[PDB]
């Protein structure tokens, strides 16, 4: 509470179908209800009468403030890569008995994010850069070495490649390989899962009929979903606030 | 001297071509109206002599050691051999019609001469030891303008500029074999003035124009009649042929002619004869565009009149009629030969 946040509804592969773009905040001990996902219950429409299963998971105990579960750190998937469930992290916790559920995700120090330099780039170096060089776009090689563009060196070759715009496409939607805050709309993810994930096609020619190579088995589930999370988060580069030890802009 | 195709005399040299010694100390200018070749010292930028050759030289090539200069005399239908140190022509070898260009093999043992006569298809080979014309390699069509030899020296490309043809092509020759392996057509092209190789030998650049012949002649806007283009061809088997624009919407490069390739393949230099300027392009952005685009997308991008600004480094003011350009071996200087102004423009490149 007392921190800015928003939400994303997810499908059975763990990808965001719709993102709520705004900043929501809860006061301490407060709780907030909404009929739907931008349904208009908080804008122009009356609350729809709905008998929900979640209502009984909220507060059922008189010795507690709230009996609702805290946000889980990780996910569990099956062998198919489909959603199995939710998974507890290391941050679990005076404390008193004022809630039934385990206390998770209240430590700001330990809150997890996906950083391109720390997380994604090593995966790219290990499983990708071998077959992707200047002669085979996108160019994922070069490691974390910064690339100067118009007199400014910020990011690496792989980041510059993956975030590249596409002709005839609104960059607010996405680029060639990446759609920020939609992984399901991203060509990169389309190829990593080797399937058509959404009803919005990134381009006209997606899967080559000649010389095609299946990319779905190159990564484990953790790596691939790390990329998914990275894209859904807005596909940043430096996700650690303030100057850090990881490669970046310096003068 | 005489103005080309005329009996009218002029005192002006009229430089048609330029090249440089592999050690970069000397420039050799072929004077079309002067019937001679001007020697210039690179460091002092001073004329160190003028060597008389046969009628109307349009081209010259230097031996790897730099002891000899092979000049193409177009009207004389011949090739002069010049001693560089003696500043004297020691022989005249006779070739097919209008040699428009000549180049020496990497080993320096062979010279290749493109015979550009409109009804002539030939590339004449010349042994440097015999100083004589061995045989002729017949191209796929008429009018080879210029040749170029690959860095590995096992392949020879020839631009065929063929009169009365909308589709003008490029021939690939196997030097050891001495025959045509493949012919690649540049669709809707005319006036191919040059061909160059990339240092890695994976691409060739060809300057030309795109006419719209099947359309009424009505306006000058949006390149309704002529557009000016540079084409990058991938030397691999089944490689892409990418026709790319040289023009802005309201600014066009008239009649692109001469080309100079950066030694490391960083930049491309294009003499623009009609617009009297040197167009410098970024070759990694160009080749980057070629690698990342399909054939369809490139074919659509040929008519994009805003596309140049992506890969365009500069357009540099020159004298009148810069028909030819050349580079120093370090690539820090570009020289452009100006016919009407009778001079050479010296340009400091982006390389540092
Ligand atoms: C060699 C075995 C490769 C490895 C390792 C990786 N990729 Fe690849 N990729 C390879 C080829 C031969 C091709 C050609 C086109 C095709 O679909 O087969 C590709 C293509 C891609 C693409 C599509 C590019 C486009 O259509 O514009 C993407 C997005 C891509 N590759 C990404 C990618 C990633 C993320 C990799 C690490 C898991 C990776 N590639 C490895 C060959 C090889
Ligand atoms: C699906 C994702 C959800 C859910 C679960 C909630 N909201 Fe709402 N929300 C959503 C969208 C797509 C948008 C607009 C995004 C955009 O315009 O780019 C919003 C917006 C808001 C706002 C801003 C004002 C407005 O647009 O009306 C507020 C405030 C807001 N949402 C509040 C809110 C509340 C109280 C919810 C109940 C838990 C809630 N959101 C859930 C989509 C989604
Ligand atoms: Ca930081
Ligand atoms: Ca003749
Ligand atoms: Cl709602
Ligand atoms: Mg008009």
């Amino acid at each position: 509470s007392d921190v800015p946040y928003y939400m994303q509804i997810l499908d059975d592969k763990g990808m965001s179908v719709q993102t709520a773009l705004t900043w929501a905040y809860l006061r301490p001990y407060h709780g907030r209800i909404c009929s739907g996902c931008h349904y208009g219950s908080y804008r122009g429409r009356a609350f729809k009468n709905i008998h929900a299963k979640a209502l009984y998971n909220w507060w059922y105990d008189d010795r507690s403030h709230y009996d609702s579960p805290f946000a889980f750190r990780y996910l569990k998937f099956d062998n198919d890569g489909n959603y199995k469930g939710v998974k507890h992290g290391e941050d679990v916790v005076g404390p008193s008995g004022t809630t039934s559920q385990p206390v998770e995700g209240l430590t700001l120090d330990k809150q997890r994010t996906v950083d391109f330099r720390r997380d994604i780039q090593p995966i790219l170096d290990a499983k990708c850069a071998m077959c992707h060089d200047s002669n085979n776009p996108p160019n994922l090689g070069g490691g974390l070495e910064l690339v100067s563009v118009d007199g400014i060196a910020a990011y690496s070759r792989a980041y510059n490649s993956l975030l590249e715009p596409q002709r005839g496409k609104d960059p607010n939607i996405g680029g060639k390989y990446v759609n920020p805050s939609a992984a399901i709309n991203s060509l990169l993810v389309w190829r990593l899962y080797e399937a058509e994930l959404s009803a919005n096609a990134p381009r006209e020619k997606i899967f080559p009929i000649e010389g095609r190579l299946l990319h779905n088995k190159f990564l484990t589930q953790d790596e691939r979903y790390a990329i998914v999370e990275w894209i859904d988060l807005g596909a940043q580069w430096d996700n650690i606030p303030g100057p850090d030890f990881y490669p970046g802009y310096l003068v | 001297g005489y103005i080309q195709g005329t009996h009218v005399k002029t005192d002006l040299p009229g430089p048609f071509h330029i090249t440089m010694s592999p050690d970069g100390s000397t420039l050799f200018i072929s004077n079309q109206s002067g019937h001679s070749v001007t020697f210039v010292d690179a460091r002092t930028q001073k004329v160190t002599g003028e060597v008389a050759v046969r009628v109307q030289p349009e081209a010259s090539a230097v031996t790897p050691d730099g002891a000899f200069l092979y000049v193409c005399n177009a009207e004389s239908d011949s090739v002069s051999v010049v001693d560089i140190q003696r500043k004297q022509e020691i022989k005249e070898i006779k070739v097919g019609d209008w040699p428009s260009g000549i180049k020496i093999s990497p080993d320096g043992k062979t010279a290749y001469v493109a015979c550009s006569g409109c009804m002539w298809n030939a590339i004449d080979v010349i042994d440097t030891g015999r100083m004589e014309k061995v045989r002729s390699i017949y191209t796929s069509d008429y009018g080879p303008r210029m040749v170029e030899i690959s860095p590995d020296g096992k392949t020879l490309v020839a631009i065929l500029d063929t009169v009365g043809s909308i589709n003008r092509s490029v021939d690939f020759i196997d030097i050891a074999s001495g025959r045509v392996v493949e012919n690649r057509v540049i669709h809707e092209s005319s006036n191919l003035r040059d061909v160059v190789y990339t240092p890695d030998g994976k691409y060739i650049a060809v300057t030309h124009q795109t006419p719209k012949n099947w359309l009424p002649v009505c306006e000058a806007e949006n390149g309704q009649v002529f557009t000016n283009n540079v084409t990058i061809i991938e030397t691999k088997a089944g490689g892409k042929v990418a026709r790319l624009p040289l023009d802005d919407l309201n600014n066009y490069d008239g009649n692109p002619y001469g080309m100079a390739m950066d030694p490391k393949g960083k930049y491309l230099y294009i003499g623009v004869r009609g617009m009297h300027r040197v167009t410098i392009l970024d070759m990694d952005k160009v080749l980057g565009l070629v690698r990342s685009s399909t054939q369809e997308e490139l074919d659509y991008l040929r008519d994009d009149l805003g596309l140049v600004r992506d890969y365009l480094v500069a357009r540099v003011p020159t004298g009148l009629g810069p028909s030819s350009v050349c580079l120093s071996p370090d690539g820090k200087f570009c020289y452009a030969a100006n016919y009407f102004s009778n001079n050479v423009t010296v340009i400091r490149t982006a390389v540092d």
